[PDB]
């Protein structure tokens, strides 16, 4: 059906818009007055919120696969999402802040962050297998097409969020900049409630985990084959962890390098009365993916299916890993050229309210290093979801998807730890980032080459593991 | 030892062309932005253009467009600023400030200034 | 064009007293304000960058504070040397705009 497959895409779009409207300007929301949070306290709060969104995903999937069902768990998680989102407009508005109020407004904002984190975790764990279930009966090709358009909806929600919500948050107001994500969560909940009349709902199977927890025999063939498939999908999820570290380090270091390239400032919208948000620099990957997914689904996918190339999702993940390694190499080359450039010519450009010291190198020189990563998310990301759905046992698809997102979060935190590791004085690749705040003295080229080497090793290991998985 | 030598009095006639000079010495000339500031006798400072003496990329002030023209002679390590047709309100003390900010150093202040050339018309 | 208003043109202070010159930016400049000290018949000398820091050689009595719209340069141990016009410059947006200038009138 197209009504259910449109309702799922729309509610995922709204959920992603709300999530990116929260994360994009959360640190600066707490740092700025009247919250007056410390320099690292807001970053710690954001890190805790993201870690919650990643850690609650397997439990959010277990809740939908054992107790509530996939359809009802998304409704409950969106209700919790909206309840936790309501704190941010309430806190930002000074008329309603008195009711709510590691700082003066710590409890209300931390309760909101916890609720939004749990809501994001459960929605992410449950809505993509629930979305796939609508066209599951039409074959694996229909599931792949739905995952293409699901990632397109995710990235369109990211585009709308980081473009409008972030701009309104920074240059208009934080009351009407944070009210729109709450309205987005409300609209997602309303859309899901309306589409419940057309959704295909699989009843929960509470005992399905119990057998998996326990291990002719005492158990049926299906309940032991579920464990046999889980113990085969766990190594593949583990092998994707370094890919997650590399990719989540791209998502940060590419923005860091963007800020230190000559961003073409707009004299109309981003002129002196307003500011250029730093989320617009994170928006480039989603901008490219918006144009790449329709090309993949309408042109690349039919050709690859006609000629039979890359039928398995693991091979697609492998080619995505290769493309993200190529993106790391291109970023390293561009950063070497940039660090050569910023020795005799450094310009000042203001992003938000921070005066970064860029080189005389156009920001669009990140197009070759972003297009490649975009292609990576065309292959490595979307197919990952497919492998998290196709290879999951029929009774614990939400749990396996939540575990896939939890391992994505484990990779993200391992990448944060690796960035902190290369920041030590012993290595010093990114050590000169806190004294002055610019990567002009930081060896980000060496870090990008390290990410490329890590991704090459990960691609080799993943080729081995994918060959073993398909025998 | 960063010295931005300035000539001093620059008496001229209205409608002429004025080329204030600033000899930058004691430092690598072609790595820091050389800005020009104008202080009227009874007003505050007015930042009027910057030039990077490596590409001569002049980021002029909009109020001082078509008035000021920032040039650089890299051979003699001098920064010139030319006023075209200076009227009676162009008489002021023009400082040639440096801008202390470059590779790895986010200092972001005017650092070393010139003695200021007192343009009188 | 951030009109960087220093509403108090003249501050009268005494030796050993404390004077806090103020500077209200037109927009949210951020920690992007430099305080200069133009002594009589001299070019301005950078006193405090980033609105809270201290240039090398500042006698540490001249502290800086503020962020966003409002900034403040406080001298808590005014000597006879601090007889100068204090200029509040923003480098957050182009063109760079200075304050109207505040000069200490030591009495």
């Amino acid at each position: 059906r197209r009504a259910a497959c449109g309702a799922v895409l729309l509610t995922e779009l709204l959920e992603r818009a709300a999530f990116y409207g929260i994360t994009s300007n959360l640190v600066l929301f707490l740092n700025g007055a009247p919250f007056c949070w410390e320099g690292a306290q807001a970053s710690e709060a954001l890190l805790l919120f993201m870690g919650l969104t990643y850690l609650g995903s397997p439990f959010g999937g277990w809740l939908a696969d054992a107790r509530l069902g996939r359809a009802r768990a998304i409704l409950l998680s969106l209700a919790l999402y909206l309840l936790g989102m309501l704190a941010f407009p309430l806190l930002a508005a000074p008329a309603t802040r008195a009711a709510l109020c590691a700082r003066c407004c710590s409890p209300a904002t931390f309760a909101g962050l916890v609720l939004v984190g749990l809501g994001v975790a459960t929605v992410k764990a449950n809505i993509t297998p629930f979305g796939a279930d609508q066209v599951k009966d039409r074959g694996p090709e229909a599931t792949r097409r739905f995952f293409n358009w699901f990632y397109w909806s995710i990235n369109l929600g990211a585009i709308l969020s980081l473009g409008g919500i972030a701009y309104i948050q920074q240059n208009v107001s934080f009351v009407t900049g944070y009210a729109i994500p709450t309205v987005c969560v409300g609209l997602a909940f309303v859309v899901f409630l309306c589409g419940q009349s057309v959704f295909i709902t699989k009843p929960p199977d509470g005992s399905a985990f119990t057998d998996m927890f326990k291990i002719g025999g005492p158990f049926t063939e299906e309940k032991v084959e579920d464990v046999k498939a889980l113990v085969k999908i766990v190594p593949v999820f583990l092998a994707l962890i370094p890919y997650w570290t590399v990719y989540f380090q791209m998502q940060t270091t590419y923005v860091l390098q963007s800020l230190h390239l000559r961003i073409p400032e707009i004299s109309n919208i981003t002129t002196t009365p307003h500011t250029l948000p730093a989320a617009w620099l994170t928006m480039f990957d989603a901008v490219l993916i918006l144009l790449l997914i329709p090309l993949k689904d309408k042109l690349v996918d039919p050709i690859l299916r006609r000629h039979g190339l890359l039928p398995s999702s693991l091979k697609r993940i492998a080619v995505g890993m290769f493309f993200v390694m190529c993106s790391a190499f291109a970023a390293g080359i561009l950063e070497s050229k940039r660090l050569n450039l910023v020795k005799e010519k450094t310009i000042n450009q203001t992003i938000g309210n921070v005066v970064y010291h860029a080189a005389d190198l156009s920001l669009w020189w990140q197009v070759p290093q972003y297009l490649l990563i975009g292609i990576s998310e065309i292959f490595a990301s979307i197919a990952g979801l497919e492998f998290a759905y196709s290879a999951a046992p029929k009774s614990m698809q939400s749990a396996i998807m939540g575990l896939f997102f939890f391992f994505s979060g484990v990779g993200s935190f391992v990448g944060s730890g690796l960035l902190a590791l290369v920041s030590i004085k012993a290595i010093g690749w990114m050590s000169s980032h806190t004294d002055f705040g610019n990567i002009n003295g930081c060896y980000l080229n060496y870090y990008f080459f390290l990410l490329a080497a890590i991704q090459g090793a990960t691609l080799l290991l993943f080729l081995i593991i994918s060959v073993k998985y398909d025998h | 030892q960063v010295q931005l030598q300035q000539p001093g009095t620059e008496l001229v006639r209205p409608g002429a062309s004025v080329k204030l000079s600033c000899k930058a010495s004691g430092y690598s000339f072609t790595r820091y932005w050389m800005n020009w500031v104008k202080q009227r006798p009874g007003q505050g400072l007015e930042w009027i253009g910057m030039v990077h003496p490596s590409d001569s990329e002049t980021r002029l002030n909009q109020n001082f467009k078509d008035k000021a023209t920032l040039t650089v002679d890299k051979s003699s390590s001098i920064a010139y600023m030319q006023l075209s047709s200076p009227t009676s309100e162009d008489s002021a003390v023009y400082y040639c400030a440096r801008w202390g900010a470059y590779y790895k150093y986010d200092w972001d202040y005017f650092d070393s200034w010139g003695q200021g050339t007192t343009l009188t018309v | 064009d951030i009109v960087m208003t220093q509403s108090q043109k003249f501050m009268s202070t005494s030796v050993g007293d404390r004077v806090s010159v103020t500077c209200k930016a037109s927009q949210n400049v951020g920690t992007n304000v430099v305080w200069y000290q133009q002594k009589p018949g001299q070019s301005p000398k950078v006193l405090i960058y980033s609105a809270s820091y201290r240039y090398s050689g500042v006698p540490d009595r001249i502290t800086g504070s503020g962020s966003g719209t409002d900034f403040t340069l406080t001298i808590s141990n005014v000597q006879s040397e601090d007889l100068a016009e204090y200029f509040c410059q923003q480098y957050n947006n182009f063109p760079y705009t200075f304050g109207g200038g505040t000069n200490l009138e030591i009495k």
